[PDB]
C-alpha cells in the first residue's frame, strides 16, 4: 500500500522493438518463434482468432511439449509427446463460426501432463468492429515452473499496440519441469469453402523479456499504478535512484 | 557597478526603509533509543549469550544515544527559556500604530500560537526493531508560549526587561531609542511615526505572504529532519541483508541448521548488525554536535538581537538593527530582524574642517556639507541640514593643518 | 547510593499468551487481538492479531509495510485477512530520589499503555505508564524530567493534613512567575536605586591527555600476538 | 560542568579496560592462556578474533573521544572569547559577560577550567511616572538629549534613563528641530533659558 517498490526481474522493456506477427486479410502465419527466457505475446482479435500455444524443446518424439486450447469449451492443458504436425492450426468456419476438426498432433505418447480446464461457452467466428479485445501473456521459467500472468485490454488497437499501461495477474504457476526451447502461436483460420482457407481481420504480437530493473508503483489498493525502466533513460536511471517519480 | 572616487564629495542618504527579515535556525534534534538484543537478536534465546561475549558495547551504545538525547533538551532550554517572567500578551495589538497582530498570539483562535508560528507548523511536512523516540520534554505549545512571552515582554518593556527587572515604556519612545542607538536622531521617528509603522505594517504582511505561499524557504528545519528518518531508515534495512551467511533472518538459520555451525552463522550476523549499529551512532553523534553548535548561536542570537540592540554588523540583519521577534517552529526557532534601511542618496560637496578667524572648526556628530548656497551640518546616515554653530562645531588649532578647509563663518548664537 | 534522577535501568517485554498454527501437525485456528505466536503457512511470528482492513488482490496473500514488514496475513485454513502489528516493548526507568533522602521509587514505562503493565496508584501518560507518583494539580520547576512537560519530585502531598508521606509527586511543568506589567500610554517606570550583582559562570577549557599504545592493548606483551 | 568531563573521561577508560577481559567467541579471555593450552596453528584461530574485538573496542574509544575533545575545544574556544571581552574590556553584548549591565569580570582558575566572576549594575526600585515623547515651548518642539521628559507632580523634568536625577530643562538639555504639530504627543511647557 502507497509503496514505490524496486524490482530487478525478467521485464519487457519500456518501449521495446518488438516483433508482429499477422494474421489478417487474405494471410495466415503460423510459424515457430524461439523462447529466450520468457516472451510476452499480445492477442489483439475480435474472432477469437488466438487459442492457445504449443511450448516444445526438440519436436522428435522425445520432447514434452505443452498445448492449451483456450477454444470456447474444449480447454485441456496437456503437456504431452507427440510428432509435431506441420501446420495444425485451428479450424473456425467462415460464415457457419465452427471449429472443424484439425489434428493439433499426430497421436499421443507420453503426455507428461493432464489437466482438464472447465468448459465455458464462448464466440469462436469473426466478428464486427475494431479487434478492440487485447489479451497479455507473460511466460517465465523458474525451476520447472512456467509462470503465466495475464491480462486483458478493451482499449482500440486502429494501428497496432496501443500506448498505454495496466498490470497482468499471475493465474498459473504450472510446474512443467521442461527444457522449453520453442513458442508456436496456434491459431484459427476461416476457411470459405474445404480447401480454400481465409484469416480475420486479427493479429499477434510477439516481444521478448529482458532482465532489468523496474520501480512499481504498488498503490493503496495493491495494484501497479506506474513504473519506470531505470534502464530506458538516463533520468529514467535517476528517478530509479531517488525513487520519486 | 561604477563607484568614483572623488576627494571633494560624500553621499548622503536622504530616505529610508523599515525591512523585516527572516532567519531559520535548528536548535533540537529528535532524541532515540534503540535496545541492542531486540535489534540484534530479534528475540532468541540462542543469540544474546553469544553478545555477553562481546562485552559492554551495548552499555555503551546506548549511552551515547541518552547523553544527545539529554543535550538536545538543554538546548532547547538555552534557547527558549531566557524570559524570567511570563509576560501576558496585552489585550490592544495596537502599539502607537504598529500592528503586532501576527507575531503576537490570538486570544480568540484555539491554537494558542501566533499566525506566523502557524503557517511555520504547517508548512514544514512531517513500532519498528528496538527503536524508540522519546517525547520532547517542553511541548509545542509550551515553547509557544516562551515565544509569546518574549513577544509582549519586549512590545511592553524594551530591552529592559532582557537586563534585570522590567520596566515599561510607550513603544514610541523605545523606537525612539532604538533610533537613536543607530545614530538617527530621535526627531526623525517623532516625525516620520505614521510612515515608519505603516512601512512596518507592510513589512509584516510581506513575511505573512511570503511564507503562506509553498515556497519551501525551510529547508534548515527538514534537513534535520529528513536525514535524521534517512538514517533511521537505513538501520532497519541493514536488517534483510545476510553478512555472508545462509538467510538473514535469525530464527530461519537457527531452524534449519544444527546449532553447531548454526552459531558460525549466528555470530557472522551478530557482527554485521553491531557494525551497523556503531555506524548510526557515529553518525548521530557528529550530527548532534552541529545542532549543539547550532543552537547555541541561536541562544546567543536570542540573547543580543532579541532582548537589546546588537551592534554587530550584520549579526541580526542586513542593515541596522532595530528589534527583533523569535518564533517557534518544529524542532527550531525563527528570528524575524528589523533593520533601517538607508535609500535614496544625494551628492554633496564636504570638507574636513571650516576656517572661520584663523581657527579650525571640526564638526561633532556630523559632517559638512554645500547643499549648493551655504554650508551646513548633518547626520552622516539622515539628511536634515543644520547651521554651523560654535554648539554644532568645536575649534581646535588653526587653519594650516588641515587639507582642503574652506573658508565660511561659524555664527555664534549669544552675542 | 542513587542520587537523584530517572535511569533507565531495564527493558520491557510483553510475552505471547497463546500460540496459533495452521496449514493448508495440526491446527489451532485464531485467537485475536493478544500477542499470539501465530504459524500461518509455515512463517513464525510473535504479534497481536487483528483483522486486516484494505481489500487484498485475490492472489495476494501476505501484506507488506515500507520496511518490508509484513503487517497482514491470508489464513492457509480458514479465509480471512489479518492485520498484524507488533507487541509492545518498552524500556523501563526508575524514577528515584537521591537514596540519602528516601528509597521510595516509582518505575516509568517509556511507551506501553497502563493495561500492558503487570505501586497503588498508575499514571499514563504520553511518556509511558509511571507507576508509583500521585499525579497533582499544582505546577512546581521542573525537578525530574519525565516528559511531554511534566516532571516529578519529593513534595509533601497533603494526604490528611500533610501527613508528611512525601511521596513521588507527577506534575506539569511550570515555565515561570506570572509577571504583571500593562502597556501605557504615557507611564514610564525609571529606577532610583541599583545593585551590584556578581555571578559565576564556569567554562571547561581541557581534558586528561590520555595516551593508549594499540600492542599493549590488543596483545599484552605477546611474541605470537601482533603478527 | 567541570565535573562531568572527568566522569565522561573516567566512564570511557574504565570501559575500555573492561572491555579487555572478554571473549569475542575465543575459548578465552586471556592471551598467556590460549598459547598455554594450543599450538599455534590452531592458536591463530582464536588469537584473531581477540584482536578483532580489542581492535573495535580501540576504535571506539577512540572516535567518541576526538568528538568529545572537539567539544572541549568548542567550549575553550568560547572561554578565550570571554576571557578577551570582559575580563580585558566592557562588552556591549547582553547577557556575554553576567546579568544586567556588564562592570567587570574578574578570572578564578579551576581544574581543567575557568571561572568568570561577573560584576553587574542591576537596576531597582523603579518609581513609576508620568512622560512626554517632546515640549512645545514658544512655538518649537523640544527634544531631550540622553534622557527623558518626567512629571514628578510641580514641574516637569529631564532624566537618564537607568537612574533618577532630576534636574531642571534647560536649552542645553534639548535641541528644537521642528514645529509642535507635527509630535503626537505633544506636552506644552516652558524651557529655562540659562542666560536670558
Ligand atoms: C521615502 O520613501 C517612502 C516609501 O515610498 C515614501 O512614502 C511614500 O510616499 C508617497 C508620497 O508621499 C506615498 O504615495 C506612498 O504611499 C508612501 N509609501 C510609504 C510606504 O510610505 C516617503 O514619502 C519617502 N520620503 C522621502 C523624503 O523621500
Ligand atoms: C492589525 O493587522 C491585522 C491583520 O491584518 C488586521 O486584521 C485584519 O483586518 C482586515 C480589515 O479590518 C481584515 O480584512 C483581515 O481579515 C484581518 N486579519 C486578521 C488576521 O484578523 C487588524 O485590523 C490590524 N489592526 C490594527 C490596529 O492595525
Ligand atoms: C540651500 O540652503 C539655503 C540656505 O538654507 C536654502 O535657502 C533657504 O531655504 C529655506 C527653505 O525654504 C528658506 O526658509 C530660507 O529662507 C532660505 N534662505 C535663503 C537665504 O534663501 C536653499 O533653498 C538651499 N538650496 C538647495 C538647493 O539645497
Ligand atoms: C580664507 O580667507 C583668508 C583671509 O581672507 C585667506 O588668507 C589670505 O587671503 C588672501 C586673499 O586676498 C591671500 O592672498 C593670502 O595668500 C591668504 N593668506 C595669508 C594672507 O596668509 C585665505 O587664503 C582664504 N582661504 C581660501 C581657501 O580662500
Ligand atoms: C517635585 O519636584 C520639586 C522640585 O524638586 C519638589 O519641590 C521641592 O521640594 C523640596 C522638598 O519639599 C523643597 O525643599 C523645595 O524647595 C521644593 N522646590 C521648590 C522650587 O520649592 C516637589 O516636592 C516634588 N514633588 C513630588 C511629588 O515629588
Ligand atoms: C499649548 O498651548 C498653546 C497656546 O496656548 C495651545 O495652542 C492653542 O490651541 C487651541 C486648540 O487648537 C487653539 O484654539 C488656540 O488658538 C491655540 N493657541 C495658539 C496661541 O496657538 C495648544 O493647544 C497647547 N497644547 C496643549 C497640548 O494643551
Ligand atoms: C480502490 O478501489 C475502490 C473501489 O473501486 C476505489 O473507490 C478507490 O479509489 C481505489 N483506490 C485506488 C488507490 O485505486
Ligand atoms: C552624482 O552622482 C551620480 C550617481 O549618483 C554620479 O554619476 C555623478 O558623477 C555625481 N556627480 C557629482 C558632481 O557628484
Ligand atoms: C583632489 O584631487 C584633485 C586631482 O588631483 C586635486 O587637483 C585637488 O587639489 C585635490 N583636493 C584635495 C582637497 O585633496
Ligand atoms: C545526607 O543528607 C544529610 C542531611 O541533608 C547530610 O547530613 C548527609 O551528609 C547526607 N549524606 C551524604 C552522603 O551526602
Ligand atoms: C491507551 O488506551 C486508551 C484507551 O484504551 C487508548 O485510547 C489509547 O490509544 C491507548 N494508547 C496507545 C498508545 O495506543
Ligand atoms: C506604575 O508602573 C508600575 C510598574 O509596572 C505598576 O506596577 C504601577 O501600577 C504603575 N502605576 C500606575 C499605573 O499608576
Ligand atoms: C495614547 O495617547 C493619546 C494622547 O497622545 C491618548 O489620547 C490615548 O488615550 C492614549 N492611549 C490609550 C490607550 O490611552
Amino acid at each position: 500500500s502507497n509503496v514505490l517498490h524496486l524490482v530487478q526481474d525478467h521485464f519487457l522493456p519500456f518501449d521495446s522493438n518488438v516483433t508482429r506477427f499477422i494474421t489478417f486479410g487474405l494471410n495466415f502465419d503460423n510459424p515457430i518463434i524461439p523462447f529466450k527466457d520468457g516472451i510476452y505475446f499480445a492477442a489483439t482479435e475480435k474472432s477469437n482468432v488466438i487459442r492457445g500455444w504449443v511450448f516444445g524443446s526438440t519436436m522428435n518424439n522425445k520432447s514434452q511439449s505443452v498445448i492449451i486450447m483456450n477454444n470456447s469449451t474444449n480447454l485441456v492443458i496437456r503437456a504431452c509427446n507427440f510428432e509435431l504436425c506441420d501446420n495444425p492450426f485451428f479450424v473456425v468456419l467462415k460464415s457457419n463460426n465452427t471449429q472443424i476438426p484439425s489434428y493439433i498432433f499426430n497421436n499421443a505418447f507420453n503426455c507428461t501432463f493432464e489437466y482438464v480446464s472447465k468448459d465455458f461457452n464462448l464466440d469462436l467466428g469473426e466478428k464486427p468492429g475494431n479487434f478492440k479485445d487485447l489479451r497479455e501473456f507473460v511466460f517465465r521459467n523458474k525451476d520447472g515452473f512456467l509462470h503465466v500472468y495475464s491480462g486483458y485490454q478493451p482499449i482500440s488497437a486502429a494501428s497496432g499496440l496501443p500506448t498505454g499501461f495496466n498490470a497482468l495477474k499471475p493465474i498459473f504457476k504450472l510446474p512443467l519441469g521442461i527444457n522449453i526451447t520453442n513458442f508456436r502461436t496456434l491459431l484459427t483460420a476461416f476457411p470459405p469453402r474445404p480447401d480454400y482457407w481465409g484469416t480475420s481481420a486479427a493479429a499477434y504480437f510477439v516481444g521478448y523479456l529482458k532482465p532489468t530493473t523496474f520501480m512499481l508503483k504498488y498503490d493503496e489498493n495493491g495494484t501497479i499504478t506506474d513504473a519506470v525502466d531505470c534502464s530506458q533513460n538516463p533520468l529514467a536511471e535517476l528517478k530509479c535512484s531517488v525513487k520519486s517519480f | 557597478s561604477s563607484i568614483a572616487y572623488s576627494n571633494n564629495t560624500i553621499a548622503i542618504p536622504t530616505n529610508f526603509s523599515i525591512s523585516i527579515t527572516t532567519e531559520v535556525m535548528p536548535v533540537s534534534m529528535a532524541k532515540t533509543s534503540v535496545d541492542c538484543n531486540m535489534y540484534i537478536c530479534g528475540d532468541s534465546t540462542e543469540c544474546a549469550n553469544l553478545l555477553l561475549q562481546y562485552g559492554s558495547f551495548c552499555t555503551q551504545l546506548n549511552r551515547a544515544l541518552s547523553g544527545i538525547a539529554v543535550e538536545q533538551d538543554r538546548n532547547t532550554r538555552e534557547v527558549f527559556a531566557q524570559v524570567k517572567q511570563m509576560y501576558k500578551t496585552p489585550t490592544l495589538k495596537d502599539f502607537g500604530g504598529f500592528n503586532f497582530s501576527q507575531i503576537l498570539p490570538d486570544p480568540l483562535k484555539p491554537t494558542k500560537r501566533s499566525f506566523i508560528e502557524d503557517l511555520l507548523f504547517n508548512k514544514v511536512t512531517l513500532k519498528f526493531n528496538g527503536l524508540t523516540v522519546l517525547p520532547p520534554l517542553l511541548t509545542d505549545d509550551m515553547i509557544a508560549a516562551y515565544t509569546a512571552a518574549l513577544v509582549s515582554g519586549t512590545a511592553t518593556a524594551g530591552w529592559t526587561f532582557g537586563a534585570g527587572a522590567a520596566l515599561q515604556i510607550p513603544f514610541a519612545m523605545q523606537m525612539a531609542y532604538r533610533f537613536n542607538g543607530i545614530g538617527v536622531t530621535q526627531n526623525v521617528l517623532y516625525e516620520n511615526q505614521k510612515q515608519i509603522a505603516n512601512q512596518f505594517n507592510k513589512a509584516i504582511s510581506q513575511i505573512q505572504e511570503s511564507l503562506t505561499t509553498t515556497s519551501t524557504a525551510l529547508g534548515k528545519l527538514q534537513d534535520v529532519v529528513n536525514q535524521n528518518a534517512q538514517a533511521l531508515n537505513t538501520l532497519v534495512k541493514q536488517l534483510s541483508s545476510n553478512f555472508g551467511a545462509i538467510s538473514s533472518v535469525l530464527n530461519d538459520i537457527l531452524s534449519r541448521l544444527d546449532p553447531p555451525e548454526a552459531e558460525v552463522q549466528i555470530d557472522r550476523l551478530i557482527t554485521g548488525r553491531l557494525q551497523s549499529l556503531q555506524t548510526y551512532v557515529t553518525q548521530q553523534l557528529i550530527r548532534a554536535a552541529e545542532i549543539r553548535a547550532s543552537a547555541n548561536l541561536a541562544a546567543t542570537k536570542m540573547s543580543e538581537c532579541v532582548l537589546g540592540q546588537s551592534k554587530r554588523v550584520d549579526f541580526c540583519g542586513k542593515g541596522y538593527h532595530l528589534m527583533s521577534f523569535p518564533q517557534a517552529a518544529p524542532h527550531g526557532v525563527v528570528f524575524l530582524h528589523v533593520t533601517y534601511v538607508p535609500s535614496q542618496e544625494r551628492n554633496f560637496t564636504t570638507a574636513p574642517a571650516i576656517c572661520h578667524e584663523g581657527k579650525a572648526y571640526f564638526p561633532r556628530e556630523g559632517v559638512f556639507v554645500f547643499n549648493g548656497t551655504s554650508w551646513f551640518i548633518t547626520q552622516r546616515n539622515f539628511f536634515s541640514p543644520q547651521i554651523i554653530t560654535t554648539d554644532n562645531t568645536f575649534v581646535s588649532g588653526s587653519c594650516d593643518v588641515v587639507i582642503g578647509i574652506i573658508n565660511n563663518t561659524v555664527y555664534d548664537p549669544l552675542q | 547510593e542513587i542520587d537523584k534522577g530517572i535511569y533507565q535501568t531495564s527493558n520491557f517485554r510483553v510475552a505471547p499468551s497463546k500460540e496459533v498454527v495452521r496449514f493448508p501437525k495440526l491446527s489451532t485456528d485464531l485467537i485475536k487481538n493478544q500477542c499470539v505466536n501465530f504459524n500461518f503457512n509455515g512463517l513464525t511470528g510473535t504479534g497481536v492479531l487483528t483483522p486486516s482492513s484494505k481489500r487484498f488482490q485475490p492472489f495476494q496473500q501476505f501484506g507488506r509495510d515500507v520496511s518490508d514488514f509484513t503487517d497482514s496475513v491470508r489464513d492457509p485454513k480458514t479465509s480471512e485477512i489479518l492485520d498484524i502489528s507488533p507487541c509492545s516493548f518498552g524500556g523501563v526507568s526508575v524514577i528515584t530520589p537521591g537514596t540519602n533522602t528516601s528509597s521510595e521509587v516509582a518505575v516509568l514505562y517509556q511507551d506501553v499503555n497502563c493495561t500492558d503493565v503487570p505501586g497503588n496508584n498508575v499514571f499514563q501518560t504520553q511518556a509511558g505508564c509511571l507507576i508509583g507518583a500521585e499525579h497533582v494539580d499544582t505546577s512546581y520547576e521542573c525537578d525530574i524530567p519525565i516528559g511531554a512537560g511534566i516532571c516529578a519530585s519529593y513534595h509533601t502531598v497533603s494526604s490528611l493534613r500533610s501527613t508528611s508521606q512525601k511521596s513521588i509527586v507527577a506534575y506539569t511543568m511550570s515555565l515561570g512567575a506570572d509577571s504583571s506589567i500593562a502597556y501605557s500610554n504615557n507611564t514610564i517606570a525609571i529606577p532610583t536605586n541599583f545593585s551590584i550583582s556578581i555571578t559565576t559562570e564556569v567554562m571547561p577549557v581541557s581534558m586528561a591527555k590520555t595516551s593508549v599504545d594499540c600492542n599493549m592493548y590488543i596483545c599484552g606483551d605477546s611474541t605470537e600476538c601482533a603478527n
